[PDB]
């Protein structure tokens, strides 16, 4: 069994979005399809409920009004909408399958969940900055250099070092929204005896801008 | 609503050790418990149905047990693999409620980070910003305290951290913090410091620069 998600994900405050899930590897109207919202902040929420087979649908009562649950038979596919769309809904959203055990239900297969992002940014490629070590002797026998990726939206962007012939001692941060863009960082720390004497670039792929930026670290 | 509470919102355990966690109803849920795992890549799939159940395809070291309003998920012999989030979720009545998850990380031995502290490249100098970064690397427990100082005055406004995930290898973590000032605020003060506070020491872990130490 499988359930396919996919639906609009970067939205602007005020619109509406019509996520899909399409499902596969069962009968279709034999089981009912439940939706789930998770908000960074850990935690899952249950919004409603939608069985193909006798159209019966029911929500939970915080999001009955801003929601509308809707199936496509023939497609074999769910939809639910959200609409009047704000800050606070940006969450990944899933949709799971309900099967009948004796006596309830068990959400037994799960979508792989949409990523909703209610934001004003429009698609801005990273600004990378090479980060050498400072002043005075930074390190003893290794040494770390970075790579400052700085405003971009969306995500991701990928970072790599010497096209990714360095792995090893690399750290990637997760990105962080600053103001509506995101900000990451990597470092990597190679022996003294690699740098500068040896050449360490930072190769950093923006795929929504079609951008690729190649930041050499050179001494300061 | 059914308010479903998990004991232990966070949990430190070694491989190998008997991890066992437990949700609570808010009135009787007649065993109509299922249990959920969420991998740290954001995944989801059932572990465990009405109560003690356990699902096709999953490792025979997840049981669980429970009745009335008290249940609990155990895993007899903790895998790396299993480091997640677990979540019940009660099937008992509308609306479905679930618990708010417990995460698992695997403890080990305390280590110090391994700070360093860079500043802004002349790159981004040039576009009129100054960010000044410092990586705080490779330390255990995740608990960490950085303060920003300048001529002796504390941060607060600029700054931005970021943590990674439990390293799969040698289960320590690492973070970023970077202060963000417009070139003019920056060229008007000599050194920049980041101070990092942790269990490893009594005294905090300070790496600085001056500016004008053009080495």
């Amino acid at each position: 069994v499988q359930l396919q998600q996919s639906g609009v994900e970067l939205v602007r405050a005020g619109s509406s979005v019509k996520m899909s899930c399409k499902a596969s590897g069962y009968t279709f109207t034999s089981n009912g399809i439940n939706w789930v919202k998770q908000r960074p902040g850990q935690g899952l929420e249950w919004i409603g409920y939608n069985n193909p087979g006798n159209g019966y649908i029911t929500y939970n009562e915080k999001f009955k009004g801003k929601t509308t649950l809707t199936v496509d038979k023939s497609s074999n596919t769910a939809y639910m909408q959200l609409r009047s769309l704000t800050s606070e809904d940006s969450a990944v959203y899933f949709c799971a399958r309900s099967e009948y055990y004796g006596g309830s239900y068990k959400f037994d297969y799960w979508g792989q969940g949409t990523t909703l992002t209610v934001s004003s940014a429009g698609t801005t490629p990273p600004s990378v900055y090479p980060l050498a070590p400072g002043s005075a002797a930074q390190t003893n026998s290794m040494v770390t250099l970075g790579c400052l990726v700085k405003g971009y939206f969306p995500e991701p962007v990928t970072v790599t070092w010497n096209s990714g012939s360095l792995s090893s001692g690399v750290h990637t941060f997760p990105a962080v929204l600053q103001s509506d863009l995101y900000t990451l960082s990597s470092s990597v720390t190679v022996p003294s005896s690699p740098r500068p004497s040896e050449t360490v670039t930072c190769n950093v792929a923006h795929p929504a801008s079609s951008t690729k930026v190649d930041k050499k670290i050179v001494p300061r | 609503d059914i308010q479903m509470t998990q004991i232990p919102s966070s949990l430190s355990a070694s491989l190998g050790d008997r991890v066992s966690i437990s949700c609570r109803a808010s009135q009787d849920i007649n065993n109509f418990l299922n249990w959920y795992q969420q991998k740290p890549d954001g995944t989801i799939k059932l572990l465990i149905y009405f109560t003690s159940r356990s699902q096709s395809g999953v490792p025979s070291r997840f049981s669980g047990s429970g009745s009335g309003t008290d249940y609990s998920l155990t895993i007899s012999n903790l895998e790396q693999e299993d480091i997640a989030t677990y979540f019940c979720q009660q099937g008992n009545a509308l609306p479905r409620t679930f618990g708010g998850g417990t995460k698992l990380e695997i403890k080990r031995a305390d280590a110090a980070p391994t700070v360093s502290i860079f500043p802004p490249s002349s790159e981004q100098l040039t576009s009129g910003g100054a960010s000044v970064v410092c990586f705080l690397n490779n330390f255990y427990p995740k608990d960490i305290n950085v303060k920003w100082k300048i001529d002796g005055s504390e941060r607060q406004n600029g700054v931005l951290n970021s943590w990674t995930d439990q390293d799969s290898k040698d289960s320590t973590y690492s973070m970023s913090s970077t202060l963000t000032l417009t070139k003019d605020e920056y060229e008007r003060h000599n050194s920049y410091t980041c101070e990092a506070t942790h269990k490893t020491s009594t005294s905090p872990i300070v790496k600085s620069f001056n500016r004008n130490e053009c080495a």
